[PDB]
């Protein structure tokens, strides 16, 4: 199977103050959200789908007895990719930095204000990796996004 | 009536260890058969009072017959035989005696 | 596979339609061919596939059927249509031809 | 269930002749019959297995034939040590069945 | 050595599945009757189609076998995957087992829409590549018994190369066509 | 587009017959050649099919060894050789053009019949 | 659940002499490898991911009793697409040439050395198909290679 | 995993008069059918794959006792995407117009004859939504293929 | 991890090959470096990775091995090849060198 949940709403997605800790609202443009509908290996897309599903379930459905495990059991495969967390678990097993879906990093254009799709931060020794140990990934992301904006 | 038969050599797995009775004035007949597992086949005529046991540790198989009758005296042979079932021409031969 | 033709002969006057049948031994999904052979001439492809006409073939001939059972229908049978008709399957090897039926 | 019957019973045949011994089952067999020779006062030895093959050390004068119901063992030449009893068996599955046997004498 | 479009050359390569041991079981076929699935360079399971049976009792000592943890866990997992993948299995009497001493020996009685059909489907999905010789589907064969035993590794299969595709295929459809035997599972 | 089978010839039984059909008007290497034998008074009979691309041959059940097919892309020619002749081998031979059957992973088989035929070559013994 | 395993290493992948029979080291460029991360219907990509996973498991982890069926059972769906072999099984059932996973074919540039993504060699009647019967597919691959070369 | 069934046959797909009700044969071009092999969330593509599989199974495999439940259970996941029908089920639960896979709509070019990939008709109150209430959607569709007409 | 060099002394005349062995405490997959230090000079990188030579390094020096066991071979030992050879793993922190070996 493959996830079929489409993110809500020009065309971007805005995370409220409740979805973040020690942070305010943050909006991402359509050029970054559109990647979340085609890629299969992005942590932030699955987490955005989970948050959107939670918000829609809260808004459009009632609440009683807190026995909502049925809904998430029914709709788990339509929001996230299980093999992605399987890959993260495998990378954890082999003694390689992995991601527990907590921290994310992205690139901001100071003037234009356009942002890249956030990539989740890496943890090794149960601690967050310093920026110096994945700088090449940041440069690659910047190069790819400059190439995208060039066309 | 208790009898035992041990194998000289080769292997104990994959064969059938049968017992053959030859009464005086009668023909050969098959009374029982076992393999290296506990699986066993018996002749229906005397199935009630016949048991066959196998010990793989010392590669031995034994026959026990209860309620011995004077009409059951005969010549007893312990034979090793092989059965083929992988192609159509199928053969079962009592390999050694 | 061996396929046979039921009529094996057809003495039909000009003007009306003609129906030819072809029975296959096994399943042949829309992979049939109908040829005609004039007296003292090489055969030519009339129908390729179950119900598709070859290029340059007049609309009088029409194929139909599938699976095992196939039929060929000629609407306005004329003088030039007096030939020997052959049924061939090309679903599998070797290719097999029919016994052929003569339309006279 | 299946029963093997041997048509020949007691054959007084002169030496150096052809000896045919045919036995048949009640119905079609699954495993081809096996032919054994039983000497008087001695352990029987395997002669034919598969109704056409020969065991190790078997002289070429012994041949087998048959298919379906009838199975025949043929002896090209008779010798003084070739006079014994002959049996044909079938196994099917976990049920070995012998025949009534036939004997050869000078 | 034909040249395609005047600039391209056609070249081929063949993959060595035999180096995939120690991580995946490898299945391959020796001849019509014998098929093998090997784990490591030590162990394996031999599957044979026979007219001769090796088990006469209609027993399967699964709970007792689990109680005495003597068998190989990998082989037991493989046989569990095979058994669970049988479609529409309802004749429990047609399967016999022997686990005494730590060995494993399974016998399937094949004597459509019967147990033999589903057993053959699962079998040729496992030994995929050389099992087509003994062929909607409605599979029927002249064999009466399917025997699974354990064996040591050997250069057995000469009809088809080893391949992990069959096991990786029956892994997905594991608990998919099982009937219900009790109200509460 | 047509095919020419170089007239016809006859010979005594026991000799060998070499029948040549020359293709023109189309790219020879894209189509194979099938051979059909029709006995006098009988229906058509398939003999074999040879691909002009590389020479791959499919033979009839009863024609292996007795009948051989060869190709020559230099001069756009297909050749059929029969080594043994018999009273029942007298017939008319037809050279036909057939596209090779095509298979693919992402697709379904596309099978082809005999599109064009050449004039028959008669052989009598 | 789509796979998430990414192939190791400029940008291509090299099959060593151990993964190939009767052959030496082989290597495929970045363009061919990049198709393995986007398409869900390539058998060569699935097998290449399997080989990469085997190599990484051997290097990173230890060895004990060689009973590593648990590891492959956990990560079977993160490497291959089971529906691909399912489709091959269906094609085999319907009496049609299917993808025996043994042999593959590809197109080599005579001078540049560029290589297309290998496609598996079809088999029928237990014998390999001969290229006179899938020449159209080879021509299509050559056309696609030319079109990619144009851009 | 994902679907692997490929549609049969220039390059388009034609639905016969038996696959539709109160309609004749209807063909769709290559440019529309080609989208069915990459989109993971197209309902018409899944149903068209189901129809193609049914046709091929009827043509090639034998029919007896009509107990083909095993065949469909074996290859259900190679034809459709279960998360699509799951998403439709959730949308139905939340009191939102959903799709029961019965009716579809598409855009015709009156002169050229080229069409777009059909999208299914939404339903509410057990009745079809009417063209005004999704007219904007139709507009978007047109714009999309207008861009496709640009190249 | 601690790695040791067992031989620690190779008294070999010029002309023939020399072999040095490196053994690591734990698994270091193809992440080993071989350095050469002339008497009184700073060390220079000879081999990085399991079997990859640095730029400007003659093909005489060859690295091999993996996991725990690694070997460095010199085929035609010249006059300038007499130096102290060092083994350093960099698979994990902290970086650890070896006790060294005196090749004369
Ligand atoms: C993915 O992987 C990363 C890396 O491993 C991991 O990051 C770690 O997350 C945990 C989350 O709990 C972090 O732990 C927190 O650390 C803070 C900082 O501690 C400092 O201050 C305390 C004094 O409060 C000192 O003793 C300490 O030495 C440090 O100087 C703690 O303050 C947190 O504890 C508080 O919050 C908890 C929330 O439940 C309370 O339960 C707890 O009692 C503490 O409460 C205090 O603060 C409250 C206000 O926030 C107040 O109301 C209370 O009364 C009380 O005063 C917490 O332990 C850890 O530091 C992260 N590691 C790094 C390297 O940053 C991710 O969590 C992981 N993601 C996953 C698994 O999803
Ligand atoms: C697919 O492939 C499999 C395996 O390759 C194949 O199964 C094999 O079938 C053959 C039959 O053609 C079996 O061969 C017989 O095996 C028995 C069993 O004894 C040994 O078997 C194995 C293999 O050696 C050992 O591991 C085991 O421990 C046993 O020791 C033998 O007893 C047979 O030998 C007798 O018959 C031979 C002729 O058939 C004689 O040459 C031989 O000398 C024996 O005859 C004589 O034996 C006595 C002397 O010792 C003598 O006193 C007697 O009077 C008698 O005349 C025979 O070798 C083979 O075991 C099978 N292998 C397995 C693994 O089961 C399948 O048939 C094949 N499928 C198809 C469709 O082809
Ligand atoms: C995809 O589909 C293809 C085809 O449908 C299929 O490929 C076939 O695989 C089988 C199995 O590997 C191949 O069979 C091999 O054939 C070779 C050559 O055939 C002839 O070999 C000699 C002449 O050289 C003849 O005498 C012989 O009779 C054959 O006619 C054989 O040599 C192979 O046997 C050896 O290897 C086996 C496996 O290792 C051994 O079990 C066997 O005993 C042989 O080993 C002996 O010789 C070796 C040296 O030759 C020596 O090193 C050993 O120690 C030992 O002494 C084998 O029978 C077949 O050719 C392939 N092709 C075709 C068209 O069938 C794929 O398997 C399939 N893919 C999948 C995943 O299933
Ligand atoms: C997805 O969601 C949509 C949204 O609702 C849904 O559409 C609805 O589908 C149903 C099923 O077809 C439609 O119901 C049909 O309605 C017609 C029209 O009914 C009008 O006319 C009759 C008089 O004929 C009035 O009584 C009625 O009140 C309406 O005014 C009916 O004619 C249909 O019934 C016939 O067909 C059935 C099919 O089996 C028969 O069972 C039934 O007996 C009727 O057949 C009779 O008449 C035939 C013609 O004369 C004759 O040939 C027969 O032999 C027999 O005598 C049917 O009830 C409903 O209208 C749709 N709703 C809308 C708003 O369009 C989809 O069905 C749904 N899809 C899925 C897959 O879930
Ligand atoms: C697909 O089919 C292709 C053609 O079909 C074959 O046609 C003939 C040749 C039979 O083999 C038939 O059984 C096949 O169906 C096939 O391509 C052909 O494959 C064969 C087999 O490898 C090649 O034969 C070899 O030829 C070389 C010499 O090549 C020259 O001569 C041939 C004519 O014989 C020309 O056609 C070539 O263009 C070259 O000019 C021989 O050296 C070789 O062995 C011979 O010599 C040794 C040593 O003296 C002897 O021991 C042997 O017995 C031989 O006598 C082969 O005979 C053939 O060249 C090749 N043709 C082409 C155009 O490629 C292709 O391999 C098939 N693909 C498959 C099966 O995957
Ligand atoms: C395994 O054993 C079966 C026979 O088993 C027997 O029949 C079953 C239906 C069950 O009742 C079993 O309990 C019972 O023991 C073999 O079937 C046999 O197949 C062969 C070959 O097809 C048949 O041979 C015949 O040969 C003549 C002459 O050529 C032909 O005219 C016949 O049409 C037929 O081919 C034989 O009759 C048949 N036996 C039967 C039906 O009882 C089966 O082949 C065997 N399998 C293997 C791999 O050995
Ligand atoms: C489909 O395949 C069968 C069997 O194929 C056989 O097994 C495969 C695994 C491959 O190894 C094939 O190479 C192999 O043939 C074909 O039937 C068999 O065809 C061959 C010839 O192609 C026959 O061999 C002949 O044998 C006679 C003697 O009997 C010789 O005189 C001939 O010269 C020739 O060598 C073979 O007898 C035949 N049957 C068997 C059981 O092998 C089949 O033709 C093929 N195609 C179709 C449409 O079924
Ligand atoms: C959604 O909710 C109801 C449901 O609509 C009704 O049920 C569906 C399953 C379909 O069968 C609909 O065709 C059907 O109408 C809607 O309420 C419905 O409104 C219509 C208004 O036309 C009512 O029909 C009227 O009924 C009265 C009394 O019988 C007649 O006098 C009128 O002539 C007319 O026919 C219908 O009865 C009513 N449904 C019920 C159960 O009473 C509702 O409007 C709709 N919501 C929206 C926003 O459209
Ligand atoms: C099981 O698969 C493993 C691979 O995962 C196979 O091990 C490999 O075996 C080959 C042949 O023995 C080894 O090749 C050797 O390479 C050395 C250099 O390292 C060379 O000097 C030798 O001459 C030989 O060619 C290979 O290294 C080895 N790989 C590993 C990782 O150990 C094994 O053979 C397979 N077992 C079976 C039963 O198939
Ligand atoms: C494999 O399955 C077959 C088919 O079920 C088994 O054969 C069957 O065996 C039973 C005995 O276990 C037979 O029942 C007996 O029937 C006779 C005659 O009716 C009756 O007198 C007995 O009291 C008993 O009920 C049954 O007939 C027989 N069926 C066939 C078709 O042979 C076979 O035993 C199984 N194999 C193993 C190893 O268990
Ligand atoms: C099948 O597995 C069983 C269980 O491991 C094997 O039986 C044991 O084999 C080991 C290895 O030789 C011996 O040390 C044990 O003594 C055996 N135990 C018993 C109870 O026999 C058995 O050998 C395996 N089968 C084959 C053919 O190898
Ligand atoms: C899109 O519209 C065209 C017409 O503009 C449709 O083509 C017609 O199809 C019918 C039925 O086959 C024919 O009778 C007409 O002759 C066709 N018209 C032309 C101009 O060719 C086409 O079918 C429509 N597309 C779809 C998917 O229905």
């Amino acid at each position: 199977g493959t996830f079929t949940w489409t993110l809500s709403d020009p065309g971007g997605y805005c995370l409220t103050r409740w979805m973040l800790i020690e942070a305010e609202l943050k909006c991402f443009g359509n050029t970054a959200v559109a990647k979340c509908n085609e890629k299969h290996d992005e942590e932030f897309c699955d987490m955005l789908r989970l948050f959107d599903f939670n918000k829609q379930a809260i808004q459009r459905l009632k609440a009683e007895a807190q026995t909502s495990i049925q809904l998430i059991n029914k709709a788990v495969n339509a929001l996230i990719n299980d093999q992605l967390i399987m890959k993260n678990h495998l990378r954890d097993i082999m003694g390689i930095p992995y991601c527990n879906y907590s921290k994310y990093w992205y690139l901001n254009h100071t003037t234009t204000g356009r942002t890249s799709l956030p990539k989740c931060w890496l943890v090794s020794n149960g601690s967050y990796l310093n920026e110096t140990h994945f700088s090449d990934d940041i440069e690659q992301q910047a190069d790819n996004m400059i190439t995208e904006m060039l066309q | 009536l208790s009898l035992s038969c041990t194998v000289d050599g080769e292997s104990f797995n994959g064969f059938f260890w049968t017992w053959i009775r030859q009464p005086p004035g009668k023909g050969l007949e098959w009374i029982g058969e076992i393999n290296h597992l506990a699986s066993t086949g018996y002749n229906p005529s005397l199935k009630s009072r016949v048991t066959i046991s196998v010990d793989t540790s010392k590669n031995q198989f034994s026959l026990k017959l209860t309620s011995v009758t004077a009409a059951d005296t005969a010549v007893y042979y312990c034979a090793r035989g092989y059965s083929y079932g992988f192609a159509w021409p199928n053969y079962h031969y009592l390999d050694v005696w | 596979t061996t396929l046979t033709q039921s009529p094996a002969t057809l003495s039909v006057s000009p003007g009306e339609t003609a129906t030819l049948s072809c029975r296959a031994s096994q399943n042949v999904i829309n992979n049939l061919a109908w040829y005609q052979q004039k007296p003292g001439q090489a055969p030519r492809l009339l129908i390729y596939g179950a119900s598709t006409r070859a290029t340059g073939i007049p609309a009088r001939f029409s194929g139909s059927g599938s699976g095992t059972e196939f039929t060929l229908t000629i609407s306005s049978m004329q003088s030039e249509d007096f030939a020997v008709y052959y049924c061939q399957q090309y679903n599998d090897w070797p290719r097999s031809f029919g016994q052929g039926t003569r339309l006279d | 269930e299946i029963v093997l019957t041997q048509s020949p019973a007691t054959l007084s045949l002169s030496p150096g002749e052809r000896a045919t011994l045919s036995c048949r089952a009640s119905q079609s067999v699954s495993s081809y019959l096996a032919w054994y020779q039983h000497k008087p006062g001695q352990a029987p030895r395997l002669l034919i297995y598969g109704a056409s093959k020969r065991a190790t050390g078997i002289p070429s004068r012994f041949s087998g034939s048959g298919s379906g119901t009838d199975f025949s063992l043929t002896i090209s030449s008779l010798e003084p040590e070739d006079f014994a009893v002959y049996y044909c068996q079938h196994r099917s599955d976990w049920r070995t069945t012998f025949g009534q046997g036939t004997r050869l004498e000078i | 050595t034909s040249l395609y479009k005047g600039v391209y050359e056609l070249q081929t390569l063949e993959l060595n599945m035999e180096t995939l041991n120690m991580t995946m079981p490898l299945s391959c076929t020796k001849n019509n009757s014998h098929h093998y699935i090997m784990v490591g360079n030590e162990t394996g399971l031999e599957l044979t189609l026979t007219n001769t049976s090796i088990i006469n009792h209609k027993f399967c000592n699964l709970s007792d076998a689990h109680k005495k943890n003597l068998y190989d866990h990998a082989l037991m997992s493989i046989i569990s995957t095979f058994h669970l993948s049988i479609p529409n299995f309802n004749q429990y009497e047609a399967m016999s087992c022997d686990f005494n001493g730590g060995k494993i020996s399974v016998q399937y009685n094949l004597s459509c829409g019967t147990v033999a059909n589903g057993v053959l489907q699962t079998f040729m999905r496992m030994a995929w590549g050389g099992s087509y010789i003994a062929l909607w589907d409605c599979i029927m064969t002249s064999y009466q018994y399917l025997i699974i035993q354990n064996t040591t590794w050997e250069d057995h299969c000469q009809f088809s190369r080893p391949s992990p595709i069959g096991y990786l295929g029956l892994l997905s459809q594991r608990t998919r066509d099982i009937y219900i035997s009790r109200r509460l599972l | 587009v047509q095919l020419v089978q170089s007239g016809a010839e006859v010979k005594k039984p026991g000799a060998s017959v070499k029948v040549s059909c020359k293709a023109s008007g189309y790219t020879f290497t894209k189509y194979g050649i099938s051979w059909v034998r029709q006995a006098p008074g009988q229906g058509l009979e398939w003999m074999g099919w040879i691909s002009a691309f590389n020479g791959y041959t499919r033979y009839g059940q009863r024609f292996q060894g007795k009948v051989t097919m060869t190709t020559d892309t230099s001069t756009n020619t297909a050749s059929l050789e029969v080594r043994t002749l018999t009273s029942n081998d007298t017939a008319v031979y037809y050279c036909a053009r057939q596209y090779p059957d095509q298979y693919s992973s992402s697709g379904w088989p596309r099978l082809f019949a005999m599109d064009v035929w050449g004039q028959g070559t008669t052989v009598t013994v």
